[PDB]
Parts: C-alpha cells; structure tokens; sequence
RNA sequence: GGAUUUUUGGAGCAUCGACCUGGUAUUGCAGUACCUCCAGGAACGGUGC
C-alpha cells in the first residue's frame, strides 16, 4: 500500500513538515493530496539560522518536504 | 481537493529553493507545481561576510514570472487581490 | 472635575456591575467543562478589573482631605452652583440623546446568544492558553517530558508508563542525580506545570499561592521540614544528613554549605526552589495526573479504530404575465406597480381608495381607469 | 438628555453636603430665580434624582474611599468570590419567594372562582 | 402510494402537485419521472365539592368613613384569604321583585359569605388586591 | 487488484525491501540515513514502494559543530520520513 | 475625513513606473497620517498627493518603504522619529510644503541611508545659504532638488557654521 | 503516480553594478535589454572558485 492515502487523511493536525532546505514549518495541516502537497494554517516557519516567522498559510509541496512528525495521539493502524 | 485554487490571484510569495522569496499575484497554476505571478518581485538575501555587516536582502520586480515546481519550496499568503 | 463625587460614585456603581456580572455568571448552571473554563476566565478578568478600578479609586484621597473642608461649609454654596450653572448654558442644539451613561457598562459587562463571552473577553479564546490533548484542564499533555527525560536519560529502556511513575514520586529517592543536568529539565517540567496551576483554576489567587509556597520553602523547608527517627535532619541542596538539630545549625553557615560546593545554597537554591514547587504541584493536582494516566492506559490498551475515534472527538413567467414591468401611479403618491393586472387589482382596493378618499372623489366605478389627480378631479366636477 | 442628566448629577452633588433636610443648597436656589423642575416629587425623574443622592450620600461613608480603605474588596477575590455566591443565594430566595408568591396567588384564585356567590346574607 | 395523482369525472388521471393531465394509466405512471415533477416535488371542580359549609354566624361592623366594614372571623388555620366581589341582584334562590340593586359578599373556606347591599353606583373599588386587608396575626378582615 | 496486490507483497518479502519487512515482522529497529547526515533509529510501523516509512519512537542523531562536534541528539514519538531522502538503511543496528 | 485601514484597504496598490510597489492615496485630504500598518510592509512607496496633513508623524514601522511622496501638502512641522520607522528609506519628496525656519530640516539628517531628497517650492529654500546647510546637516543625500551635490559645495557647507 | 525536462534529491582570483572630479559632440518624438569617449581617486557592494 502507498503511503500518500495515510497521510492525505489527516486535517485540522498539529503536525510539523521539516523541508530539505533547512526549513521547518510546524502548523495545523488542513490539506494533503495524492503529490504531497501539505496546506497548513496558522503555522510557524524556522528557516537555516533565521528567526522563525508566523504565516497565516502556507503549501508545502512534495519533493521539497523532508520528513514530517505527527504528534503522540495519532494511531497508526486505523491510518493504513 | 482544490486548495491550490482557492488562494488564486492573490498577492503570495513563493519560497525558491536557492533562498530566494518571489511575491507576486499567482495567476495561473498546473499539476507540476508551476506559478504565474504577475507582476512579481524576488528578494534574495546577501551574507554579511564580516562582524559587524548586517544581513541585507537585494528585491528586483521582474512582472510576470512563469516558475516552475523545481525550484519552488513553500508558497506563503502575504496581501490580497487588488 | 468632581474626582472626590463623581468619580468615586462611577468606580462604585462599576464594580457593583462587576460584582452583578460575577453574580450572574455564578448563579447561571454549566453544562460543557470548555465553556465553564471560558466564564472562569472571564470572571477572573472581570476580578482584575474590577481589583484595578479599586486601586485606582483608593488613591484618590489626597485632595479630598483638603476639599472636606471647603465641601462640608454651610456659608459657601449656591454661588459656585450658580456659577457652575451658568457655565453648563451652553447651546442645546445637540438634538440626541443618550441613554448609555449606565447602560452600556451593563450590556458590556453581557454575553450574547450566539457566543457566550462579554465584551471586554470577545478576543479571549481557550486554544490559545492549553493544547488539544490537555482538553481544558481535564488531562496533562506528559509526551514532550517524557522524550525529554528519554533524551537527556540517553536510554530507550524508559516506556510511559515508568515515566509517570517515576514522576509520581514526592519525597522517595531520585532516579537521577542531584547534581547532574537532569534536574536543569525538572524545572522545565515544572515551568509548565506551575503553569497548569494557571491553567487548572484560573479563579484562584495565585499571587497568595505563591506566596504561601516561598513562606512554606522559607520557614520550613530550609530549617529540616523531614524529620526522622544521618536518618534525623536531611538536607535537599548539601544532600547529606545530620546527627543532631544543633549540628544541622552549626552546618547551616558552614563554608562548604553557603558557598563551597557545586550544591550549595547559593547556586542550587533555585533548582531546590524549583523542585519543591514542583512537588506542591504535584502534591495539589495529583487527581489530574490520575485521569492523564488513566487517560493514557485506555489510550495504550485500546485497539487502532478506538484510539481514531476517541481522538475525533422564473424569468418566463415574468415575461409571459406581463410582469417587471414598471407603471407608475400618480394617485396614490406616485407609487410603483410591475404589472398591467395587478394595478388593475389594485385600483379596486383598499389602498387605492383611501388615495381617492383625501381628495373627496367617491368609490365608484367612473374612477377605474383614472390615474392622474387633476383628470378624476375634473371627472368628480363633471359628474 | 445630557445637560439634564449633568444638572442632576449637579443638584445631587450640591443636595448630599446639606446639614439638614430642608437647609441645603437647592433650597434656597428656588426662590432665587433658578427654574428647577426635577426638585418636586411628582416628575419622573425625581425617582432618578433620589437615586442620585442616595449614591451620593453613600459615596460620602467612612468606608466609602474618604478616611479609610477598603481591603476585602480590593485585595480579596475569595471575598468577592463569597459576596457573588451570596448575592445569587439571595437572588434564588427572592425567585423562591416570588414562585411561592404566584402559587398563593393561583391558589387564592382557583379558591375565588369555586366559592358559591349565590349564597347571600344580609344580616 | 402517490398523494398527487388523481381520478378526474372524466376517467383520467389529475396531477394536482404539477397539475397536469394524463388521459391513460401509462402516462400518468411515467409523469412521475421528469424535471417539472422532480422541480415541483422540490419545491414543495374538586375544591368545590370539597369545601365545608356549616354556615356560622358572622359578625361583620359597617362604618361610613370619609377621605369602611370589619368582618371579625374565626380561625382558618389556611392561607386562604377571604376573597370579596360585587354581584348583582338579579340572580337569586327565590328571585324576589324589585331587585334592582348591588351587593358586596365576602366568603372565606370555613365560614359562610357575609353581604351586604350598596344602594349607592359607585362610592369605593371592590377589588382584592387594590383596598382589603387580612390580619392573619389577630384574623381581622378589612375593605374599603 | 488481488494479484498486483500478491506480486507487491512477493516483492515485499523476497526483494530489497525485505529487511523492511523484518521491521515489521518482529518489531525490530532500523537505522536510516538522510540526507543532512542525521541517522534515525527506531521501529518502522508503515512503508511502501517508494520507500517511504512511518517510524515509530525515533531517535533522530546528528554532528552539528559548534572546536569538535557535538552529537546532538532528539526523540520523536511518531513520525514520517519520505524515500528521496533515505540513503542507506541498516536493519540489525549496533546499539 | 480622517485617514484610517479602510482608506488604505480601499486604494488602489499596483506597481508604479520605477518598476516598485505603490499604492495611489490622492484626493483624500487627510489631516493626520495613522494606521498605516495595514498593508503589512507590501509596499516600496507611499503617495499622499493633495492632503492637507499639518505635520509628518505618526508613521509605523515599514522596512519595505523606500519612497515617500508627500507632495502637494501644508506640512508645516516634520516628525523627529521618521529613522526608526523608516529604516531602508531612499526617496523623500516633500515638495510644495510650508518650511519657513532651517531648523526643521534637522530631524531630516536622522536618515542615514537617505539619497534623494526634494524640498523645492517652499519658502525654506529661498533663505539663503539653504542649499549649504542642507548639505552640512545630511551628508549622505546625494540628490538635492534634482540636482547633485558638489564637491565645492561640500567644502562651502564644511567650511560655514564652524 | 518511484529511471535524464518538473513530484520520491546532486545531496586571494575573474566579472558586474555603482560613488566622486574636468574637457568633449548630439537639442533628438517613443514603448527601448545597456547606451558618446578619455583621464584621476576610492578607505562601496553582489556573484562563482
């Protein structure tokens, strides 16, 4: 099984979608598509060396996102 | 779904992969993560390279400005549609 | 300005209105605990206010000493309000009036139908002050402690459920070392925690708390608050015991104990301060970490589905009929009519005959057709 | 609905520093040639106006802000926190006393519209 | 089972929701399904009987006041008020002639109405709430 | 469908992903390299073709230099690491 | 009529001739510039044409700003804290204003990355030896009333007021 | 939805823009990349190695 139709269920989530480039967006995500796409509102963004900054919304795409982290009061079985 | 259209022709500013931020009105997008930002500036930060230079960020408007899902990282909502 | 009359009558009459408002919220049931979370916050906001508009009315006492005398004379009088009089004659032509002089301290010390917050509390929101998994005081979010713990313990042997029970612990034995950089964390524990005893009753003084928990750390904890039957007098920062009351006081100013050491009370004296408010936290909401354990263990011991649903929780019939079409008649005040068969409606009606009726023209069939005054006045003079 | 509400404000601060009921500064101000109609009881707004000196009257207490200084309800929310529960304990005995006033009152008339009114007697 | 559908005096069928008419049985089956119909379906005593009455003697003092009657009563041990009312004279046992007049009784639960007749139109107000009084504490009754 | 579905799970257990599938076989722990040189060690709960996995209790370590280098180290709960940034991935780890 | 966010939020914001970000404001009459921090440091340059604003002040903290139009005005006073609200300000035109003394010009010199400067049309300039002072206060301005400054010039305003 | 163009990863030197001084010819109607040349100073910045 792919693992894009785990995370496209996923809204209104406090997640944090660390980038490649040394960017870290952690936000509530409300959207996910089949490519990745993660839209969030209300995230806070910490870039390389830099003060993280407040945006009101944001769209991550896919291949620039690293990893993510979900908190500890999500199951994973019900997800997959 | 169909929130990348729901923020269309709105003043947003697309983070690049290089570190540069492009802020323009994104009319047009596809399925390849591409952008048509009227009337768009790009910022670029320059290193200080010294102890006591701040940290400046050189903008140039370009207009309109077709960029491509290869480049662009984060797309961020900044003013609305004039 | 009357500041001795005036001012002190309006700081009364607004904290009589707080005191309605607190009176109201109090008499008023609760059903959902987010909302009574929300009317306790408000409350203690409407408490501060309500203290500041006190203090500031207190310190208005300075020239009311020395206006007492000028105010209480029975020889002056009815000049100065003469005077003052004749001062407020001005111009009257401000046609409005404004019945908000106590009102509207009333309607803002109110909530609505639609959202239950007055408004002073409109921009308060109780997602800003506790996470989703706290639910508003019901349980205590432990997951980013106990990675914490796992990362400065650098061990994965350490499940949460070791966790809450080393963190149920009050006065036993440490799991780590005094002196290591672990405790550095504990009060970073603490520093939410405290916070929750912020966040728990936001009706209680926590200024009086807190200073009964540096007068019960002052005068009992740094003078042997555990006695014993080494094993008599033992001390939280040197972390070594005592054979006697008199040797702990002669100890007490010794200079390994005041400034000596790497624990001593000069450096430590706030990690001990830390950790003992943490146990007073520990100590006052142990009910709270109960339900966030037991939270945990339903949590733990549930299946995938169980944990997913707990954490849910006509324009031809316009152009056919002859309508929108605009007819204007000049009879009853030039009103307007969008159809040919409804004027003709119209004309023998109520409405048209109480037009007709003003200009003293009778209800008779001759006057149908008649739209204009001066034709069916000529009409009623031809007839 | 200003300036009247400002020259009654004016007459109650000027009513409150009297030493008598009848010797005080509004008194003499009528024959003085000063037109003052909120001064006779059978206006509405004496109502409001007596409201008004009797604040001002209160405002001039020993515990009011004038020689002394309030503690309890000034830096005391348990105080007041115990003032509100009691003034809503009174506000539900007043509603229990007015519930029990209006089942009298239903009582009294289910009782008058079944006596026998036929029944006379003229002694 | 279709509340729309109609039998006319013509032996046909009667839509009355989009009225339409249908002349056999298979039109009027497939009118149901369309855009106009689917757009129309859119669119579219014991305290009475229970009281005693032994009928004591009451003892009731008048006195013309100027600017009133006292009824001395026993006690009810109730919170029952003695209520009073006017009436008029035409409603009687007997119905004797020339009764033309009023009456003024007041009745309470234990003992029998007292009344007494106002020759006068209007001199004083009847009412309960407005000029009586019932001293429970010494069971006096009082109206003006 | 039912034999796509049976060909992905023949390539699951007997191809290079099999080591994956002794993550979840017997909840052992694998260590996965990124691309910023920061090793995650920790069980693999959910993975796919393309690598990607969903890690379940794990410790995220690094080199970042401040002088020598420090090995700074963090522990997530749960998380979720994409395949284009998987280097090297060792199932039986040292410690 | 008084400036507030919904004449800001109403006005037209587009890219000017100089290939920057403008937002046109003239035709308002605005006696006090207040709440301009609605457009959320989106734009470079700021037209208050045709306002009838007394004094330059009240101005929020913009670091994207970097063209000041306050042409066609009856400032008679200017602000002293415009270099903190204004850090990466370029371009100041306050042409046709009411400066009589040269003192007003002193809080002027608090820009430091200031370089064009526009104060024609006004009774400061026809005093004399206004073009020195200008100078002598602002060293870093090298355009002056569209006309750059000289190295003899320099020497004069150096050379005067010692 | 995994195989080169988008989405399951290649991760002190050279050049250009300026800043300030003098001579020099063009006085001209267009949507223009930039726009005359020489000489002198610089203790200005960006990019790649």
């Amino acid at each position: 099984m792919k693992l894009v139709r785990f995370l496209m269920k996923l809204s209104h989530e406090t997640v944090t979608i660390e980038l490649k480039n040394g960017t870290q967006v952690h936000g509530t995500i409300t959207g996910v598509d089949v490519s990745m796409n993660t839209h969030l509102k209300a995230v806070k963004m910490t870039l390389k060396n830099r003060e993280p900054v407040q945006l009101e919304t944001l769209s991550i795409r896919g291949n620039n996102i690293r990893y993510f982290i979900l908190p500890d009061s999500l199951p994973l079985d019900t997800l997959l | 779904s169909s929130k990348m259209l729901q923020h269309i022709d709105y003043r947003m500013r697309c983070i690049l992969q290089d570190g540069r931020i492009f802020i323009g009105t994104f009319k047009a997008f596809d399925k390849h993560m591409n952008l048509i930002l009227c009337d768009c500036d790009e910022f670029r930060k320059i290193k200080p390279k010294n102890s006591k230079q701040a940290e400046r960020e050189e903008k140039r408007v370009l207009g309109l400005v077709l960029l491509r899902g290869e480049n662009l990282v984060s797309m961020t909502v900044e003013g609305p549609p004039p | 300005m009357e500041t001795i009359l005036e001012q002190q009558r309006r700081y009364h009459e607004e904290k009589e209105r707080l005191m309605d408002v607190m009176a109201k919220e109090m008499l008023t049931k609760k059903s959902t605990l987010r909302d009574q979370i929300n009317s306790d916050h408000r409350t203690r906001a409407m408490q501060d206010r309500y203290m500041e508009v006190s203090g500031n009315l207190r310190d208005l006492y300075d020239d009311k000493d020395g206006l007492r005398k000028e105010e209480l004379n029975a020889i002056s009088g009815p000049n100065e309000f003469a005077e003052f009089y004749n001062r407020l004659k001005q111009i009257k032509e401000f046609h409005r009036k404004h019945p908000n002089e106590i009102c509207v301290p009333m309607s803002v010390e109110f909530e609505e139908l639609l959202k239950a917050r007055e408004n002073p509390s409109e921009e308060a929101q109780n997602l800003v002050e506790f996470t989703d998994e706290e639910g508003y005081g019901r349980y205590l979010d432990l997951h980013d402690c106990y990675l914490k713990y796992i990362n400065l313990k650098a061990s994965e042997k350490l499940d949460y459920i070791t966790y809450l029970s080393i963190f149920d612990q009050l006065f036993d034995i440490p799991k780590e070392r005094k002196n290591a950089e672990y405790k550095r964390y504990l009060e970073m524990l603490l520093e939410y925690l405290q916070d929750y005893t912020d966040r728990v009753k936001p009706l209680q003084d926590q200024n009086e708390l807190f200073g009964k928990i540096q007068a019960e750390f002052e005068k009992k904890w740094e003078n042997g608050t555990f006695p014993g039957w080494e094993e008599r007098a033992q001390r939280l920062f040197s972390t070594k015991g005592k054979s006697l009351e008199s040797l702990d006081t002669s100890l007490f100013a010794k200079n390994p104990k005041s400034k000596g050491t790497k624990r001593d009370t000069e450096r430590n004296k706030d990690i001990a301060f830390l950790e003992a408010q943490i146990y007073e936290y520990v100590e006052i909401l142990g009910e709270q970490r109960h339900l966030t354990h037991e939270n945990v263990q339903r949590k733990q011991a549930r299946t995938g589905e169980e944990r997913e649903e707990e954490e849910e929780e006509p324009y031809w019939l316009y152009k056919l009929h002859g309508l929108n079409i605009n007819y204007n008649c000049e009879i009853c005040g030039n009103y307007t009519y969008r159809g040919p068969k409804a004027f003709q409606r119209h004309f023998a009606e109520w409405r048209h005959a109480h037009g007709m009726r003003c200009l003293g023209i009778p209800n008779t069939a001759h006057f149908a057709n008649v739209t204009q005054i001066e034709d069916a006045v000529s009409l009623w003079a031809k007839l | 609905s200003a300036f009247d509400l400002d020259v009654v404000k004016l007459t109650a601060q000027f009513v409150a520093r009297n030493g008598r009921q009848f010797l005080t500064q509004l008194m003499q101000k009528e024959q003085r040639n000063y037109q003052f109609d909120f001064l006779r009881p059978q206006h509405s707004l004496f109502n409001y106006f007596t409201k008004l000196v009797e604040q001002y009257t209160k405002i001039l207490i020993p515990p009011k802000g004038l020689f002394s200084k309030l503690k309890k309800e000034a830096e005391n929310p348990r105080e007041v926190l115990d003032q509100v529960c009691y003034r809503v304990e009174w506000a539900k005995f007043q509603e229990r006393e007015r519930k029990k006033e209006e089942e009298e009152k239903e009582k009294e008339r289910v009782a008058y519209a079944q006596i026998d009114w036929h029944d006379f007697v003229v002694v | 089972k279709d509340p729309y559908f109609m039998k006319n005096h013509l032996g046909s069928y009667e839509c009355k929701l989009c009225l339409t008419l249908h002349n056999n049985e298979g039109s009027y089956l497939a009118h149901t399904q369309g855009k106009k119909h689917q757009t129309n379906l859119a669119r579219r005593v014991e305290v009475k009987k229970f009281v005693k009455i032994g009928r004591p003697g009451y003892k009731v003092t008048k006195q013309r006041d100027s600017e009133l009657f006292q009824i001395d009563y026993p006690e009810i041990a109730e919170g029952i008020m003695p209520r009073h009312r006017f009436m008029s004279a035409y409603e009687q046992r007997i119905e004797p002639p020339d009764r033309r007049w009023q009456y003024l009784l007041m009745a309470a639960e234990p003992y029998e109405t007292i009344a007494f007749k106002v020759p006068s139109r209007e001199i004083d107000k009847a009412e309960g709430k407005f000029w009586t009084h019932w001293n429970r504490e010494t069971k006096q009754f009082f109206l003006q | 469908p039912e034999e796509l579905q049976k060909r992905e799970e023949e390539e699951f257990n007997t191809g290079p992903l099999s080591v994956l599938t002794q993550s979840v076989k017997n909840n052992t722990q694998v260590l996965i390299n990124c691309r910023n040189n920061k090793k995650l060690l920790g069980r693999v709960k959910a993975f796919d073709r393309h690598c990607n996995m969903v890690l379940e209790n794990v410790k995220e370590m690094w080199t970042e230099v401040p002088s020598k280098p420090v090995n700074k180290d963090r522990y997530i709960s749960k998380m979720f690491l994409r395949g284009d940034s998987v280097i090297v991935v060792l199932r039986n780890p040292l410690i | 009529v008084k400036l507030t966010a919904e004449l800001i939020e109403q006005a037209a914001q587009y890219t000017n001739a100089v290939r920057d970000r403008e937002l046109d404001l003239r035709g308002y009459k605005i006696p006090v510039i207040e709440n301009l921090g609605a457009t959320l440091d989106q734009f470079d340059a700021i037209d208050f044409s045709d306002n009838e604003i007394r004094k330059l002040d009240g101005f929020p903290l913009l670091r994207r700003l970097k063209t000041l139009l306050v042409n066609n005005n009856r400032i008679c006073r200017i602000g002293e804290g415009l270099d903190q609200a204004l850090p990466c300000l370029t371009e100041l035109i306050l042409t046709n204003n009411s400066l009589v003394e040269l003192g007003d010009l002193d809080p002027l010199a608090s820009l430091k990355s200031l370089t064009y400067l526009s104060i024609l049309r006004n009774p400061v300039t026809n005093k004399k030896h206004y073009r020195l002072y200008v100078i002598y206060k602002v060293p870093q301005v090298r355009v002056l009333d569209f006309q750059k400054v000289k190295l003899k010039e320099r020497q004069e305003a150096e050379k005067m007021f010692k």
